[PDB]
């Protein structure tokens, strides 16, 4: 059944905005 | 004279139909068979005038809009070409299929199909599409979503009706009335003629592409067309599961990221679906209401539904038989009407397209939000509720 | 040695600075250096020469 | 009937003639 | 399969698109 | 169902607005 592959490869999509996410968002510093 | 319903497996006879007369099944009431109706001839004109129409319709402006001293003209061809040298491919095409794409489907399929009768080449897989491209072509959405998109830019700017207006409204019109009387069964009987049966087999299955009744052949085709004939879906469960999960993956992101970016004086917006909505229902609360109600209720509300039908083949529960059909007939029914905001962020980028005071544009959530109305309606379609009736 | 500050248009005398930051909104400046490590910040007042 | 198909040829077939008609000279400047 | 028509048709437009997102660009130049 | 997501979703607005309700003071 190739569609059981259909989410997957969009799952690990995700993984890679994730990813992407951690690459985005960094160090949270706090300026008085 | 004697056929089977489609979804819920009761062999009946089947009495002659006439012109305003219709035919139900008598266990669960589903449609099953018609007739009479306009001729093939008249389809084909209205095809050809329909072709005539559509490129002076598209390719004229829509509506005028007098935003800051400068006139700002725009049509569908305009929104597109933004989307796709924006980056955003897949949208474009997308809105570029449901939008354009389907008449012109339909019209080249009535001319092959006449070309057919004109020669003889096969038209198996051209009937097929021609009966399941109905539900796509989405005209009149895209009519309500200019004229949600003209109430929402009321304020802004000045908008004066454009030429490509009326021809559009004309072409709308033609559309509708020209697919209110398409007939495919109808089609499938003047190509294909076949024969009734003894009208008490307990042996003929439903073919799930012509709706025929009779017995399969030694390849196991149906005799009607070429497709295997089978007593229910092949791999309905698993391929609803795996689109219903990768609808709901799909929905967090489509949700999450922003989707509408607006460059305001220099400086972006950058704000997501809810506060989107949450700024419209601080204005303009009249059309927010129902962008609400046509937005984010109806993914959801579908997801719910097929999660709890799934759930219930599952659980083999029968308290709720007579609703859960009617439900998935309205969900299917109201499945189409969530492409609205797609139209009215391409209406929107289109038209508000100043070098600099006013940018609008589309965001990277899109994409996610039309995979996931895609997604859920293959899932909705590719259910069978031969299997909650055969679940008793 | 980080040194941070904000950015804001003012009607200064002979000439008005933060033109930019008018058009575009007031803004954060950094101005990185050769410290340590440093997670607590102090920001200044108006923004000194860096060269 | 066949009344719209006729009627709505005719439409087309006016606009065309309209489109047509406006088309003015291109000239090239430096 | 039958059933690929429909959407095969759509892809090959969709590639089309990428053929006219690929042909915009010349030569990529670092500027400093 | 319909009215249950528009009653989750009024909820989820009167818990918003009433996160941040505040005192009410008055100013002449
Ligand atoms: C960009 C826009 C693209 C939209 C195209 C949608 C076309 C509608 C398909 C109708 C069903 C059909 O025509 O074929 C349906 C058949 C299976 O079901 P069946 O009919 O054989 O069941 C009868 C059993 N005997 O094969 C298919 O699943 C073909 C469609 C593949 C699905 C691709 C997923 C799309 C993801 C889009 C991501 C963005
Ligand atoms: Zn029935
Ligand atoms: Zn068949």
């Amino acid at each position: 059944s190739p569609f059981w592959l259909l989410p997957f490869i969009a799952l690990m999509i995700a993984s890679w905005l994730i990813w992407d996410s951690y690459q985005d968002r960094g160090n949270t510093v706090t300026i008085d | 004279d004697y056929q089977r319903c489609p979804q819920c497996d009761m062999l009946f006879s089947l009495p002659e139909i006439n012109s305003h007369q219709s035919a139900y099944c008598p266990r669960c009431q589903a449609k099953i068979r018609d007739g009479r109706d306009w001729s093939l001839t008249r389809l084909a004109a209205m095809a050809f005038t329909m072709l005539l129409l559509m490129p002076f319709a598209w390719g004229e402006p829509l509506l005028h809009i007098w935003l800051l001293g400068i006139r700002i003209d725009a049509n569908v061809m305009q929104g597109i070409w933004q989307m796709t040298k924006q980056g955003d491919a897949i949208t474009g095409s997308m809105v570029f299929f449901c939008v354009i794409g389907a008449p012109l489907i339909l019209v080249t399929s009535i001319a092959y199909l006449w070309f057919g009768n004109r020669l003889g080449m096969n038209l198996r897989p051209v009937l097929l599409m021609l009966e399941r491209l109905k539900e796509w072509v989405m005209l009149d959405i895209y009519l309500v979503g200019i004229g949600v998109a003209s109430i929402k830019v009321q304020d802004y700017a000045h908008i004066q009706a454009g030429v490509g207006l009326f021809s559009f409204v004309a072409l709308v019109i033609l559309t509708t009335v020209t697919l209110s009387h398409l007939n495919v069964e109808e089609l499938w009987e003047r190509f294909y003629p076949q024969r009734p049966a003894t009208r008490r087999d307990e042996k003929l299955r439903v073919c799930l592409g012509c709706h025929f009744t009779g017995y399969p052949d030694q390849r196991g085709r149906c005799p009607r067309c070429h497709i295997p004939l089978r007593l229910r879906r092949r791999h309905s469960l698993q391929k609803c599961w795996a689109a219903l999960l990768a609808s709901i993956v799909l929905l967090l992101p489509a949700n999450l990221l922003p989707i509408s970016i607006i460059y305001l004086n220099g400086g972006r917006q950058e704000d997501t679906i809810l506060s989107g909505i949450m700024s419209l229902a601080s204005s303009n609360i009249a059309v927010a209401g129902i962008v609400f109600i046509a937005s984010i209720l109806v993914p959801f509300t579908k997801v719910i539904v097929m999660f709890t039908l799934l759930l219930s083949i599952h659980f083999k529960c029968q308290q709720g038989l007579r609703t859960r059909i009617l439900l998935l007939r309205m969900v299917t029914w109201i499945g189409r009407w969530s492409m609205l905001d797609l139209f009215v962020i391409s209406l929107t980028m289109s038209l508000i397209n100043r070098d600099q005071i006013l940018a609008f544009t589309m965001g990277p959530a899109a994409f996610y939000f039309g995979a996931a109305v895609i997604l859920t309606i293959l899932a909705v379609e590719w259910l069978d509720s031969r299997l909650l009736w055969d679940a008793h | 040695e980080t040194q941070f500050w904000l950015v804001t248009p003012k009607a200064s005398l002979a000439g008005v600075s933060g033109l930019d930051a008018l058009v575009g909104g007031n803004y954060i400046g950094m101005m990185p250096g050769k410290g340590k490590e440093q997670d607590h910040f102090v920001a200044l007042d108006t923004q000194p020469k860096y060269r």
